[PDB]
C-alpha cells in the first residue's frame, strides 16, 4: 500500500521575527520535497528525480502552498498561544501530518489530516473525513471553528482526490525506484564479550523500503527476551539498515539461526555464524 | 492552464450540439468545469469533471485520456439553449488561484421553419398615422438580413417567436425610416 | 511535552580502513526541534557536516540525520556530540565500526 | 443567491463609484470581474477573511473592501469610459473555485457628459390586414428609439398581465448612427398573436420599456426633460 | 503535490 504524506512543523521563536515554517513531503520512505521559510528567497525544492524535471508551474504553485501555509500557521500559533494563555517569551511547536494511502483499486484506502500542539496531539480528522477529534478544551475552540468553516469538507476534497492524483503521478514516473523493492544485503559477525560468551550481530543493509524485520533463533525457537534490536536508521543514500544481536555461549554458535523478513526477498532468509 | 475555444457554434433545434475545448497545459491539480452566459445574466454552473466522463440532466461532459481536451455535449438543444459556453480549467488546491475565464464559445440556435411563407408587410402606428414600420416575416432560418445601406433607414436582425399554444415559431425582421420615400417592398431587397 | 533524542553513530558502508565512507549520527526521538549536533574527530568538531531536512514520526517525535565524508584509520576516534534541552550536558556518542 | 446592487448605474468621467456585493448564503470568499461588450469576464480581485488576498491586471485605483459579514465594495475612483462594463461578483466558501457562483452583475456605463444620456422613445405599430387576412395571425411591432446609454429592459403586456409566449425581441441594439462612439440605439419587438385574439377590443396590449438613466442627485441643466430611470410605454386596444 | 491552505487553528 503506497502513501504520500506531508509533514509540517512551525515553530514560533520570541522577538527573533516570524516563526518558522518547514515543510517536507514523501512517497513511501523516499523524500521528494522540502520548503524551508528561512531559506535566502524560500521556494518548494525537489529532493528526488522524479519530481525534478516537474516543469516551473509546478514549482510555482508548490511554493505559492507553502508561503501561504506558513502566513496561517504563524496566525495558528499565535491563537493557539491564547487558547492556553501562554506567554510570548516562550517558543512552542505546531505540527502537522496529512496525506493519502493508495487503495487496491486505485483511489482512496485512507486519508489522514492531523495535529499536535508542543509535542501533543492537539486535533484529527477522524477516518471518515467529515468528523474531528479534539484531545482537549482547547482543541474544541479550533474544531467549532473547522466545523463552522466546513475545513473537513475542503480537506476531504485534496485527500480523495487531488493527493491520490499526485500519488498515482509520482508512482508512475518514479517507477523504476519507487515500485522496486531493495532486498537486504545480509551477514554475521561474531565478538567475544566475556570468555564463555560471544555476540552474533546480524545485521542488514541497503535495503528500501524500510520495513524489515529481524529475528534470532536458537533452537528453533524465538530468542526475542534476549536479542537486542536498534531501530531501523538510514544509510544516507536512500537505503536502510538494521541489526539484532545476541550474546550466546562459546562453543554454542552453531545452534543460532537469524531470520529475515522483507519486501526485497521472494522468500524469508536464515543466517547462520 | 488557459482554455481556448471556438469564437461560436451554430445548430438546429432538437439536434445534439457539441462544444470542444482545448487545454494542453493542464495540471494534476486543475479541474474542468463549464459555465453558460445567458444575456442579462453572470455566468452560471453547468458541469464540472476531473477525468470522468460527467452526465447531469443539463449536459454530459468528455475528458479524454490525457485531458488536454475536453467536450461539452448538449443533448436536444432548443432555442432558449442561445447563450456564450465558458470553458474553465480551474485550480483545485484550496485558496489557489480563482477562476480565470477565457473567451468563450456563442451558441445560436435556429428552427426549421416548416411552411415558410416569407413576406413583407407594412403597419401603422398606433398613435401616428404619419410613423409606420415594414416587417419581414415568415421566411426559412438560412435567410440573411442584410444590414441597411441607406444611412437613414435602419433594418434590425432576424429574430424568432414562439407561438407556444399554436405549436408554431417565425422568423422576423423589422425595417423603418423617417424619408418621404420608403416603402416596404424594396426595404429588405 | 519534552522528549530526549536518541543517538545511533555509524558508517553508511561497513568500515574499511583507508577507504572513502560517510559518517552518519542519526538522532531521533526528540521533542522540540531545536537540536545541535557535531561530529568530532579526535575531539575536534568536522567541518561543513550536511544533515537531513526536518521531519518527524508517528508520535511527533523529530528525527535528523547528520553525515560526511570520511576515510576511517585504525587509531582516528570519531563521535557525535548533540545538545539538546533535555540533555543537561552534550551526550557524546563514540563510533564503533562494528555497530 | 449572490445580491449585486445597483443593477445598472451611470457616471461621468473623473467620478468615483461604489458597487455592492453579498455573497450567497454560506458562502463568505467574494471575487469581482469586469466584463466588457463581447468579452468574458476579466479578474479584478479576491476578497476573504475582510483581506485582498489576490489581484489581477488592473492599477490602483480599482479597491476593494469586505466586512466582518462577508459583503464586499468595489470601489473605483477617476472613473474613464473605457471602464463602461458589467461588473461581476462571484462568491464561495474558503477560497475554494468549486460551487463558484456569480451575480446578475451592476451594468456601469460611464459618459461623458450627463447630456449624452437620453431616454427611450417608445411606439406600438398595430398588425397588417394584410397579414391578418394571409395568416390568421396578428404581429404588433414596438419601437424603443433614442435612448442612450444601452439600460433598456422591454416586456410586453396583455391585459395587465407580461407574456413570453409569441414574443421575440431583438438580441442587440442597432445604433441609430453607427460612426459615433456615442450613438443613440434603437431596439425592436415583436408580439404575434391570433387575429381572432388581436380582433378583440376588449384585448389591451402594452409595450413596456424600462429605462435605468440619470439618478434624484445628478444635476440637469439641459432644456429637455432630464432623463431620469423611467418606465416609457405604447399601447393599443383590440380593433374588430 | 501540497494540499492547498485552510482556516487557522
Ligand atoms: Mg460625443
Ligand atoms: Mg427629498
Amino acid at each position: 500500500s503506497h502513501s504520500m504524506r506531508y509533514f509540517y512543523t512551525a515553530v514560533s521563536r520570541p522577538g527573533r521575527g516570524e516563526p518558522r515554517f518547514i515543510a517536507v513531503g514523501y512517497v513511501d520512505d523516499t523524500q521528494f520535497v522540502q520548503f524551508d521559510s528561512d531559506a535566502a528567497s524560500p521556494r518548494g525544492e525537489p529532493r528526488a528525480p522524479w519530481v525534478e524535471q516537474e516543469g516551473p508551474e509546478y514549482w510555482d504553485r508548490e511554493t505559492q502552498k507553502y508561503k501561504r501555509q506558513a502566513q496561517t500557521d504563524r496566525v495558528s500559533l499565535r491563537n493557539l498561544r491564547g487558547y492556553y494563555n501562554q506567554s510570548e517569551a516562550g517558543s512552542h511547536t505546531l505540527q502537522r501530518m496529512y496525506g493519502c494511502d493508495l487503495g487496491p483499486d486505485g483511489r482512496l484506502l485512507r486519508g489522514y489530516n492531523q495535529f499536535a500542539y508542543d509535542g501533543k496531539d492537539y486535533i484529527a480528522l477522524n477516518e471518515d473525513l467529515r468528523s474531528w477529534t479534539a484531545a482537549d478544551k482547547a482543541a474544541q475552540i479550533t474544531q467549532r471553528k473547522w466545523e463552522a468553516a466546513r475545513e473537513a469538507e475542503q480537506r476531504r476534497a485534496y485527500l480523495e482526490g487531488t493527493c491520490v492524483e499526485w500519488l498515482r503521478r509520482y508512482l508512475e514516473n518514479g517507477k523504476k525506484t519507487l515500485q522496486r523493492a531493495e532486498h537486504p544485503k545480509t551477514h554475521v559477525t561474531h565478538h567475544p564479550v566475556s570468555d564463555h560468551e560471544a555476540t552474533l550481530r546480524c545485521w542488514a543493509l541497503g535495503f528500501y523500503p524500510a520495513e524489515i524485520t529481524l529475528t534470532w533463533q536458537r533452537d528453533g525457537e524465538d530468542q526475542t527476551q534476549d536479542t537486542e534490536l536498534v531501530e531501523t536508521r538510514p544509510a544516507g543514500d536512500g537505503t536502510f539498515q538494521k541489526w539484532a544481536a545476541v550474546v550466546v555461549p562459546s562453543g554454542e554458535e552453531q545452534r543460532y539461526t537469524c531470520h529475515v523478513q522483507h519486501e526485497g526477498l521472494p522468500e524469508p532468509l536464515t543466517l547462520r555464524w | 492552464a488557459k482554455t481556448t475555444q471556438p469564437i461560436s457554434v451554430d445548430s438546429y433545434e432538437g439536434q445534439e450540439v457539441n462544444i470542444t475545448c482545448s487545454h494542453n497545459n493542464i495540471a494534476t491539480n486543475d479541474y474542468i468545469t463549464w459555465y453558460q452566459q445567458f444575456p442579462s445574466q453572470g455566468p452560471r454552473f453547468i458541469i464540472q469533471g476531473y477525468k470522468t466522463k460527467v452526465t447531469n440532466e443539463v449536459a454530459s461532459l468528455f475528458i479524454p485520456a490525457d485531458r488536454k481536451s475536453s467536450t461539452l455535449s448538449l443533448p436536444r438543444v432548443s432555442l432558449s439553449d442561445t447563450a456564450v459556453y465558458y470553458c474553465l480549467v480551474g485550480d483545485m488546491d484550496q485558496a489557489g488561484t480563482a477562476l480565470i475565464f477565457g473567451k468563450g464559445t456563442t451558441l445560436s440556435v435556429s428552427s426549421d421553419i416548416q411552411n415558410p411563407d416569407p413576406a413583407v408587410y407594412q403597419l401603422r402606428d398606433s398613435k401616428s398615422s404619419d410613423k409606420s414600420v415594414c416587417l419581414f416575416t415568415d421566411f426559412d432560418s438560412q435567410t440573411n438580413v442584410s444590414q441597411s445601406k441607406d444611412s437613414d433607414v435602419y433594418i434590425t436582425d432576424k429574430c424568432v417567436l414562439d407561438m407556444r399554444s399554436m405549436d408554431f415559431k417565425s422568423n422576423s425582421a423589422v425595417a423603418w425610416s423617417n424619408k418621404s420615400d420608403f416603402a416596404c417592398a424594396n426595404a429588405f431587397n | 511535552i519534552q522528549r530526549t533524542p536518541k543517538i545511533q553513530v555509524y558508517s553508511r558502508h561497513p568500515a574499511e580502513n583507508g577507504k572513502s565512507n560517510f559518517l552518519n549520527c542519526y538522532v531521533s526521538g526528540f521533542h522540540p526541534s531545536d537540536i545541535e549536533v557535531d561530529l568530532l574527530k579526535n575531539g575536534e568538531r568536522i567541518e561543513k557536516v550536511e544533515h537531513s531536512d526536518l521531519s518527524f514520526s508517528k508520535d511527533w517525535s523529530f528525527y535528523l540525520l547528520y553525515y560526511t565524508e570520511f576515510t576511517p584509520t585504525e587509531k582516528d576516534e570519531y563521535a557525535c556530540r548533540v545538545n539538546h534541552v533535555t540533555l543537561s550536558q552534550p551526550k557524546i556518542v563514540k563510533w564503533d565500526r562494528d555497530m | 443567491g449572490v445580491t449585486q446592487s445597483p443593477t445598472h448605474l451611470i457616471k461621468t468621467r473623473g467620478q468615483q463609484v461604489t458597487l455592492r456585493c453579498s455573497p450567497k448564503s454560506g458562502h463568505d470568499t467574494v471575487s469581482w470581474y469586469q466584463q466588457a461588450l463581447g468579452q468574458g469576464p476579466q479578474f479584478i480581485f479576491q476578497y476573504y477573511e475582510e483581506e485582498e488576498r489576490q489581484r489581477g491586471n488592473f492599477p490602483d485605483r480599482f479597491s476593494g473592501h469586505q466586512f466582518p459579514n462577508y459583503s464586499s465594495e468595489l470601489n473605483v475612483n477617476a472613473l474613464l469610459l473605457g471602464d463602461s462594463a458589467l461588473y461581476l461578483c462571484a462568491s464561495s466558501l474558503g477560497q475554494t473555485n468549486y460551487g463558484y457562483t456569480f451575480g446578475s452583475g451592476t451594468r456601469l456605463t460611464v459618459v461623458e457628459d450627463l447630456r449624452n444620456v437620453f431616454p427611450p422613445e417608445v411606439a406600438v405599430f398595430e398588425p397588417s390586414e394584410a397579414e391578418i387576412s394571409h395568416t390568421q395571425k396578428a404581429t404588433l411591432v414596438c419601437l424603443a428609439t433614442g435612448f442612450y446609454p444601452d439600460h433598456v429592459e422591454l416586456s410586453w403586456w396583455v391585459n395587465g398581465k407580461e407574456v413570453h409566449s409569441g414574443v421575440c425581441t431583438d438580441p442587440q441594439p442597432l445604433k441609430e448612427q453607427p460612426a459615433l462612439n456615442d450613438s443613440r440605439y434603437a431596439l425592436s419587438s415583436r408580439l404575434r398573436v391570433s387575429a381572432t385574439f388581436w380582433q378583440n377590443p376588449r384585448n389591451h396590449f402594452r409595450c413596456q420599456v424600462q429605462f435605468y438613466g440619470l439618478s434624484e442627485n445628478d444635476e440637469w441643466t439641459q432644456d429637455r426633460a432630464k432623463p431620469v430611470t423611467q418606465i416609457v410605454s405604447a399601447e393599443a386596444w383590440g380593433r374588430a | 503535490g501540497a494540499d492547498g491552505v485552510g482556516k487557522s487553528a
